[PDB]
């Protein structure tokens, strides 16, 4: 799976797994910790 | 008071109609 | 009637004559490359100016180069 | 009151706007069995709005006429009147970000340019020594400015021209 | 002797009208002769006709 | 078809283009002078929708009589006399038609 | 076969566009056949002499139908509650609902409400009566006729100018200063000493008895003694019926600020003294110049001395007067740069600070205004770097401008374009980026969550000009500084009374919507000097096209080759920035005119709470406000403003039109144009008609030219109509 | 007649819970407008127990399409004139696909 795991690799499946990661983690911030408009403490 | 009624026909009906004719045949004249 | 110019840096590898839909351009003897033969322009009165020339000259900044003139009928390329 | 402002836990038209949401809230809500699973969501919606409220006004953010918070974006107005959390922190929060993303993908591009091809690890891209740029660019304001001090951060007048 | 640049050599184009000027190829073949243009290199960076070689001059051509 | 063609004026090269003129404006005349007389501005009238209906065509037969004599002098049958011999002819029957509408109400 | 007098290649054209390019490059002189420098200069000078008589006829046509078919003495009487009249409408097309809609202002035929403003211009210069228009007219037809001959008599052969003469830019720099801006200020000044301030307070001085009335009661003695304080003893008092004596005041140059509190206008008497200070400076301005007597300054000397060394700019300024001199679209240049920012100023400047009697008051001739100044200072502002731009491919040369200023620009063109790209890309990100998210906010039901930027800097600017909403304190509105201490008798208090009023335009309260919208007018100004700076370095090459100055300004493409060559003219790149330029006025217009109809309804905060979203802008603004526009006419019935409701549907019409120009493009056109004359030339009885041009389509310039046209002709049209409708309707 | 169709329902989590509207029927969601509803009204389906049933075998005969391409693609893929038998295909389709399933869709 060598040849999978370049295809994985790719530009198109690297963007959909980095743009899920960066939108899910986000997005658990956003459930945690709700409504940032302003840098509390 | 007649001048609404009678220069307005003339701009815009008479004398276009005139620059519609003389201007347009300046277009294809044959250069001698 | 449009303008026609071939440029020095031709490497004489004849492809705007055959990319030219007009017979413009032909091939002539010259010594300024190893192919001994450069191109030329004597039909420029039959030009469109449609450039297919110089889509297909290889040379960096084009050997062949189209200039858009005066438009006569047949300039124009017209049927009618 | 910095330019004609008011503290939101002090104006009355925040607190109107407040008594406003959740009005709307309490008659959408009068529709419902009191333990079904809309009731709770809509709760639940009117506890998020509780918490952003008094969360807006715990911070000291400035309202207007309006009810509305404001940001004031010039520092020595932040820092003198502590509303450096508006946008004076995060002007530096984003920025420590996008010279990250700027500093990793220069560093992905440097360290693959002198290779057999560079492209094909553009469009293929090496994990690797993607994931070794992204954890070691965290100390990029340190390396940028140490790249600054040689000058190989920019280009000389190697650079592709066209007719100066 | 072999005037010009060697078969192999990196070298910088100095034809401010070309695609690659101030832009580093590798010269392929100098041509020996009285050609206006001797110096053939070819590039990585294609240009927008998707040509990566031309011909050069003996002054529009520098090592390194 | 060719023997069709061999009748109305346009094509009848043995016939002056004065005649060939007057019969084409008769018989453009209460041609065109039916869309001014039976749905012009002032139809629901029964005195006026007649007499605008006729003035407005009679204007507009003499519109295209002087644009007639524009593509003579553009252009130049087929001279640039004969041309100005139909121009006079089509406005003397263009507005004889016009008048021949008026006249059959 | 003979059209194009000035160019025989076009006379050679079989085709349909020897018609339309002999239209088109008639007044490209310079392209002209047989054209030398010194015919080029005389047709130009000829051509100045024809835009002053079409100036001056524009001009004395409208004193003559204000005069003739308008209430302008009705007007005077009351000009608040009369709405001005521009013309008589004869239109035979009319119904009667339609004739006895468009009667109004007293009238009794069909009029015109006139939103150009010139009722309140010609009543604050003297203008009472009618028979004060017809004379004005008459001379200005005078003045017309006179520039006519002008243009026909310095084109006759012992009147016609050397090649010399023209490129005398040191007498003409001397005498354009002194002569035509000082001395006419100077005169401008003895207009309102002498007419404007006596007929303002009620006393008539005409051409009769001006030389028998004093506009001072001891006047001359004190301009003569040294006391010139004389002339500012008693203004006109708070109290004071413009246009009569009433509380009048006998002061001619009085120095106060802020405005008259009835016209709520500038007072005349500082205007008589603005215009008299301004003139005295020109004429010291302009008496420093060396043109033929030894004392003065050189244009020859100043120029390439100023060279700052080390490398700072190069070799100065160096080399600039063989081109700017030789150069005529560089002149054009900078004069239509000059132009288009004082336009901008002028408009800036005449709703904040009105100077005309009962401005400001009139709310559609306002809005007319400000948005007609604001458009043709757009054009003359992008029509700037067009020329700029046509400088570089015809006009420039390297190896005169070895190392000035003129060729470091063109040395780091790709720094400038990038930054200019990195200015525009940022504030379209981030303005884009806050109005979505307040959108997203407005639509979740929780407004608190918007960003709302509060503009510090610009209510900052308003404190410390002396508005003291905000609190900062600075300089005007803290009392105990030295610019409010220094100045309170001089000229501030009616400065200060004039600001704090929140009812006129000057310095409006600003919150977050003009912060969104200040950021999205320098995204628009910032983009529009991308695309035309962007023409303008590039006009002579790229790496695309390393030989663009071979091909000259304006040329369609270099083909489909290397990659493609569309717009890759300089032409073509003014092309692109009118769109963006008609994007940034009508923003700035937009905003001018929401922001204006809040103050005039008295609800600032619906402004103030709808302008920082853009659906508060869709529905507060557009929808909102073109109701009585789109109700112009109705199965109902017709009032008024039918005839802005057929011009913003005709302005929609143009608009679309222009797409089918430039999404369309030439030889879908050309291939239908060719089965088009393949019916016509094989249909019977239709052969005999055949043409003297040859019909082709448009070309690819044209194409670009008339989709452009028709997109700003149905621009303007539509916007034109809905701010006279939407503005006139409720008011 | 009362009760809006919904069949989409979004999570809480920017505010977008709002879009969670009174569609009726104690739920809240995104009134449809695809009519699927009315489908499995005419079809008679009266619980989401065969709603559930019929999405598996939807899952199942999607998984039977992906496994038909990669069989007539890589493991036994027709040749030309198999293809170019246009008449067996039309009286395939005009009589099994049109004909035999609205004959058991009339059943
Ligand atoms: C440029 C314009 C712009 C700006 C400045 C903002 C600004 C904001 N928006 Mg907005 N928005 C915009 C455009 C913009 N938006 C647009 C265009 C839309 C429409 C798509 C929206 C739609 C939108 C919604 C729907 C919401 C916002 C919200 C917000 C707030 C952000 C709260 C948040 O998520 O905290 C994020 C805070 C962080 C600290 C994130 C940093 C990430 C971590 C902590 C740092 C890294 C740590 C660690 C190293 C990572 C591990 C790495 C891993 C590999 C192991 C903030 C006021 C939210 C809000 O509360 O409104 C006020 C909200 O609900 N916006
Ligand atoms: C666009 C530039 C700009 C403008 C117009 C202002 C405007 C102002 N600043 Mg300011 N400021 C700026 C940038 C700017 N600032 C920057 C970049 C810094 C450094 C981070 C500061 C640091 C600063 C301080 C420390 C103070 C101001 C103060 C002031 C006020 C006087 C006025 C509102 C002063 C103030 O509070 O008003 C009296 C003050 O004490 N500013
Ligand atoms: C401000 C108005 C103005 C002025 C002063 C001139 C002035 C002139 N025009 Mg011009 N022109 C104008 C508007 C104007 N034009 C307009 C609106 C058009 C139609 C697009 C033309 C079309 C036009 C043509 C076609 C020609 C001129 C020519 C001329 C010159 C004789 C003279 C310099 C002639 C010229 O330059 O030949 C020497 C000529 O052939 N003009
Ligand atoms: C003192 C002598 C004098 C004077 C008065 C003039 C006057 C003029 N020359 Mg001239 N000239 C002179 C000497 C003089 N010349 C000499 C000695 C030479 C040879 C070196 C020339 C060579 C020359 C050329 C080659 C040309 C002129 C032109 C012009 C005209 C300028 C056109 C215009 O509108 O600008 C005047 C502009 C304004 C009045 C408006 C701007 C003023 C301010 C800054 C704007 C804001 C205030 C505004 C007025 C408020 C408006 C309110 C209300 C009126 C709407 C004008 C008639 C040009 C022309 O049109 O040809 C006839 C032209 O091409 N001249
Ligand atoms: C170029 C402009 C101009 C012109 C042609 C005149 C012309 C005149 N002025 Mg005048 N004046 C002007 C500007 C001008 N003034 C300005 C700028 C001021 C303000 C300082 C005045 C203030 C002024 C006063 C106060 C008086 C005149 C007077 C006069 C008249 C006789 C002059 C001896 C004469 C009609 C005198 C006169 O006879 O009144 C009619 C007179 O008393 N003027
Ligand atoms: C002082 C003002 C001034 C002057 C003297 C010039 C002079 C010149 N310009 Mg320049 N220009 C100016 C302002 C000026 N410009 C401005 C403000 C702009 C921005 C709009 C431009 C944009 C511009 C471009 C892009 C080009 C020129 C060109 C030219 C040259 C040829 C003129 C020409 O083609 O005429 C003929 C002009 C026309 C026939 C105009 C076409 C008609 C326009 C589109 C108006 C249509 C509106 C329509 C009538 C509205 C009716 C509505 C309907 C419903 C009733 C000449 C040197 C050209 C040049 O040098 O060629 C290389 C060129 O390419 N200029
Ligand atoms: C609404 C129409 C519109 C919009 C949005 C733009 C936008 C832009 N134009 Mg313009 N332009 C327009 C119409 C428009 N134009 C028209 C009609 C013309 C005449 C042909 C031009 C001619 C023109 C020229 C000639 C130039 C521009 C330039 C620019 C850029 C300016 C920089 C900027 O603001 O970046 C901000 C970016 C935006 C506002 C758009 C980005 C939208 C979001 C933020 C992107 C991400 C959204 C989302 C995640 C994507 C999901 C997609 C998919 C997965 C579903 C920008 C991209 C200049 C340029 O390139 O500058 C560098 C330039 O030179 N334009
Ligand atoms: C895991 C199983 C598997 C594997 C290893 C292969 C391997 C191969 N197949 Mg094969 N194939 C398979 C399953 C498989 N196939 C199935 C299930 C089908 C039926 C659809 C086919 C149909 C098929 C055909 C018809 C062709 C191949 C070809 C190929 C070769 C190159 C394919 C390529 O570049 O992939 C990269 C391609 C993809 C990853 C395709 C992705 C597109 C998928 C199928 C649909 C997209 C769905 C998505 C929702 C749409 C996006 C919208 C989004 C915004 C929501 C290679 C030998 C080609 C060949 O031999 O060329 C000579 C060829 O022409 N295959
Ligand atoms: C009675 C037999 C029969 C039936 C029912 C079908 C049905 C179909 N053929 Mg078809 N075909 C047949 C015989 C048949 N064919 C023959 C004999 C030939 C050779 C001449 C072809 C050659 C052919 C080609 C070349 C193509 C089709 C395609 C299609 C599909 C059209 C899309 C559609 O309407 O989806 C309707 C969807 C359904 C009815 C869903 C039910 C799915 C059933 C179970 C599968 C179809 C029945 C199948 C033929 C039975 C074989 C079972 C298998 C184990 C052997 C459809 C599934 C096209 C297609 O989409 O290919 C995938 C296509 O490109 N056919
Ligand atoms: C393309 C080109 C061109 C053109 C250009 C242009 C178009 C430009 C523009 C320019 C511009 C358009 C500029 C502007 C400027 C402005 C400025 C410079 C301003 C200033 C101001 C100031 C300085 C102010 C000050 C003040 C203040 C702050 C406030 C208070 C008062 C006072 C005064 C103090 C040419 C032709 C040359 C050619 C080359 C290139
Ligand atoms: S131009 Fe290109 S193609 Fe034409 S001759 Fe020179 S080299 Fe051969």
């Amino acid at each position: 799976m060598k040849d999978f795991t370049t295809y994985l690799s790719t530009a198109p499946v690297i963007a959909t797994i980095w743009f899920t990661f960066t939108a899910g983690l986000l997005i658990e911030i956003n459930r945690y910790f709700p409504d940032p408009l302003v840098f509390s403490f | 008071s007649w001048a609404p009624s009678v220069f307005v026909p003339l701009t815009g009906l008479v004398l276009p109609a005139i620059a519609m004719a003389t201007l347009f045949v300046y277009i294809e004249k044959e250069a001698p | 009637a449009h303008i026609v110019k071939i440029y020095d840096t031709c490497i004489g590898c004849t492809q705007c004559v055959r990319a030219c839909p007009l017979d413009v351009l032909e091939m002539v003897p010259w010594d300024g490359c190893k192919a001994s033969q450069m191109a030329s322009a004597p039909r420029t009165e039959d030009c469109v100016g449609c450039k297919r020339c110089e889509t297909a000259c290889p040379t960096d900044f084009l050997s062949v180069r189209v200039y858009l003139g005066s438009e006569s009928t047949r300039s124009m390329g017209l049927s009618y | 009151d910095i330019a004609g402002l008011t503290p939101c836990s002090e104006s009355k038209a925040y607190a109107k706007l407040e008594k406003k949401e959740l009005k709307t809230l309490e008659k959408r809500l009068k529709q419902y069995e009191a333990d079904s699973a809309p009731a709770v969501a809509l709760k639940a919606t009117m506890e998020r709005t509780k918490a952003r409220f008094a969360n807006y006004a715990k911070a000291g953010l400035l309202c207007g006429n309006d009810g509305l918070p404001h940001l004031i974006a010039d520092p020595g107005l932040a820092l003198k009147y502590g509303h450096a959390g508006e946008v004076f922190i995060p002007t530096f929060g984003f920025l420590y970000v996008a010279g990250y993303i700027g500093y990793v993908g220069r560093q992905y591009l440097i360290a693959v340019k002198g290779e057999a091809k560079p492209t094909d690890k553009e469009i293929i891209i090496d994990v690797p020594l993607a994931t070794k740029l992204a954890w070691q660019g965290a100390g990029w304001p340190l390396a940028a400015v140490q790249e600054l001090q040689r000058g190989t951060l920019l280009e000389k007048e190697e650079n592709i021209t066209v007719s100066p | 002797k072999e005037v010009g640049p060697k078969r192999g050599s990196l070298v910088k184009i100095l034809r401010p009208e070309s695609y690659w000027f101030n832009q580093v190829g590798k010269v392929v073949s100098v041509d020996q002769s009285g050609v206006r243009y001797p110096v053939v290199v070819r590039f990585e960076n294609q240009n927008y006709a998707g040509v990566t070689t031309n011909n050069y001059a003996l002054d529009e051509v520098v090592a390194a | 078809v060719a023997t069709y063609l061999s009748n109305l004026p346009a094509y009848r090269t043995g016939v002056a283009p004065v005649l060939r003129g007057v019969e084409i404006g008769l018989a453009h005349g209460f041609l065109l002078a039916g869309p001014f007389i039976k749905l012009g501005p002032l139809r629901n009238v029964p005195e006026t929708a007649e007499i605008a209906g006729s003035l407005s065509a009679a204007g507009l037969v003499l519109i295209l009589a002087l644009c007639l004599s524009i593509y003579g002098s553009a252009q130049f049958l087929f001279s640039a006399d004969g041309w100005s011999e139909f121009a006079a002819g089509f406005l003397v029957g263009g507005e004889a038609g016009v008048a021949w509408a008026y006249v059959c109400t | 076969k003979l059209f194009p007098k000035f160019s025989q290649g076009l006379a050679q054209d079989p085709t349909t566009r020897r018609i339309w390019y002999g239209l088109a490059m008639a007044h490209d002189f310079e392209s002209h056949d047989g054209m030398t420098e010194e015919n080029l200069y005389q047709k130009i000078f000829a051509s100045h002499f024809g835009q002053l008589s079409i100036i001056f006829l524009w001009t004395s046509g409208n004193l003559f139908h204000v005069a003739w078919q308008g209430n302008f003495e009705q007007w005077v009487t009351d000009p608040v509650h009369i709405r001005p009249i521009a013309h008589a409408i004869w239109d035979p097309h009319f119904g009667q609902p339609a004739v006895e809609a468009f009667t109004r202002g007293g009238a009794s035929g069909p009029v015109n409400i006139s939103t150009s403003g010139v009722y309140q211009w010609w009543y604050t210069i003297g203008m009472r009566t009618n028979q004060d228009l017809y004379v004005g007219s008459v001379f200005l037809a005078l003045v017309s006729a006179i520039f006519l001959f002008a243009g026909w008599l310095h084109l006759q052969p012992n009147f016609q100018p050397s090649l010399s003469w023209f490129k005398d830019a040191e007498s003409r720099l001397n005498h354009h200063l002194s002569g035509l801006f000082g001395v006419s200020s100077l005169a401008w000044t003895g207009h309102l000493v002498h007419v404007a301030i006596p007929e303002s307070r009620g006393q008539h001085v005409g051409w009769d008895n001006f030389l028998s009335v004093l506009p001072h009661p001891q006047g001359l003695t004190p301009f003569f003694t040294g006391n010139w304080a004389a002339y500012a003893q008693s203004p006109d008092t708070a109290s004071h019926v413009f246009g009569t004596a009433q509380g009048s005041g006998q002061a001619i140059l009085t120095f106060l600020g802020g405005f008259h509190p009835q016209t709520q206008s500038l007072w005349l008497t500082d205007m008589a003294h603005h215009h008299l200070a301004i003139a005295v400076i020109f004429i010291v301005a302009g008496h420093m110049y060396r043109t033929n007597f030894g004392i003065g300054h050189r244009m020859q000397a100043i120029l390439e001395a100023h060279t700052p060394p080390s490398g700072s700019l190069g070799a100065g300024h160096k080399g600039l007067f063989d081109t700017v001199n030789n150069s005529l679209h560089f002149q054009l240049g900078l004069a239509l740069a000059s132009v288009g920012t004082i336009t901008s100023l002028v408009a800036q400047h005449m709703y904040s600070l009105p100077p005309y009697a009962f401005q400001a008051i009139d709310f559609t001739t306002q809005a007319a205004l400000y948005t007609h100044h604001q458009y043709i200072a757009g054009f003359i502002m992008c029509g700037a770097f067009a020329h700029g731009a046509i400088f570089f491919i015809r006009d420039y040369d390297p190896e005169q401008n070895k190392g000035n200023v003129l060729a470091r620009m063109l040395d780091h063109k790709e720094a400038l374009i990038s930054h200019l790209s990195w200015v525009s890309l940022f504030l379209g990100f981030h303005t884009l980026g806050l109005y979505v998210h307040n959108d997203v906010m407005q639509a979740f039901g929780t407004p608190e969550k918007q960003i709302l930027i509060e503009p510090v800097f610009a209510q900052w600017i308003q404190a410390a000009h002396g508005k003291a909403l905000y609190g900062f304190d600075f300089l005007l509105s803290s009392k105990t500084s030295a610019a409010f201490a220094n100045g309170q008798s001089l000229w501030l208090p009616g400065w200060l009374d004039a600001i704090n009023n929140n009812q006129n335009s000057l310095f409006l309260t600003i919150g977050p919507g003009d912060f969104l919208v200040h950021h999205a007018i320098a995204l628009g100004l910032h983009t529009t000097t991308l695309i035309l700076v962007k023409g303008a370095l590039d006009a002579r090459g790229s790496k695309l096209m390393p030989d663009k100055k071979d091909f000259g300004y304006s040329f369609p493409c270099d083909g489909p080759g290397r990659g493609g060559t569309c717009d890759i003219s300089a032409y073509d790149a003014f092309y692109l920035a009118v769109f963006w330029m008609l994007n940034t006025i009508g923003w700035v217009t937009f905003y001018w005119h929401w922001k204006h109809l809040t103050l005039w309804q008295g609800n600032v905060a619906q402004f103030d709470e709808s302008s920082t979203y853009l659906m508060g802008w869709l529905r507060d603004y557009l929808w909102l406000n073109s109701s009585q526009l789109i109700n112009g006419y109705n199965p109902f019935g017709m009032n008024s403003l039918s005839v802005w409701a057929w011009t913003f549907l005709f302005g929609h019409l143009i608009y679309a039109t222009g797409f089918m120009f430039l999404i369309s493009w030439r030889g879908y056109w050309q291939e239908l144009i060719e089965t088009l004359v393949w019916a016509h030339e094989k249909t019977p009885l239709a052969n005999l008609v055949y043409w003297k041009d040859k019909p082709v389509a448009l070309s690819i310039v044209q194409a670009r030219l008339v989709g452009l046209a028709h997109f700003s002709v149905g621009y303007i049209f539509t916007y034109a109509a809905f701010l006279i409708a939407s503005t006139s309707g409720r008011f | 007649t009362h009760i809006k169709p919904s069949a989409q329902v979004v999570w809480p989590i920017v505010g977008q819970e709002i879009l969670n509207g009174d569609v009726g029927g104690g739920f809240q969601g995104i009134q449809i407008t695809s009519g699927f509803f009315q489908l499995w009204r005419a079809s008679g389906i009266t619980s989401e127990l065969q709603l559930y049933t019929t999405a598996i075998g939807g899952l199942v005969m999607a998984a039977a399409m992906f496994f038909a391409g990669w069989f007539h693609y890589h493991k036994a893929a027709p040749k030309l004139e198999w293809f170019q038998n246009v008449e067996s295909m039309l009286n395939h389709h005009l009589g099994g696909l049109l004909g035999l399933g609205s004959l058991a869709w009339a059943g």
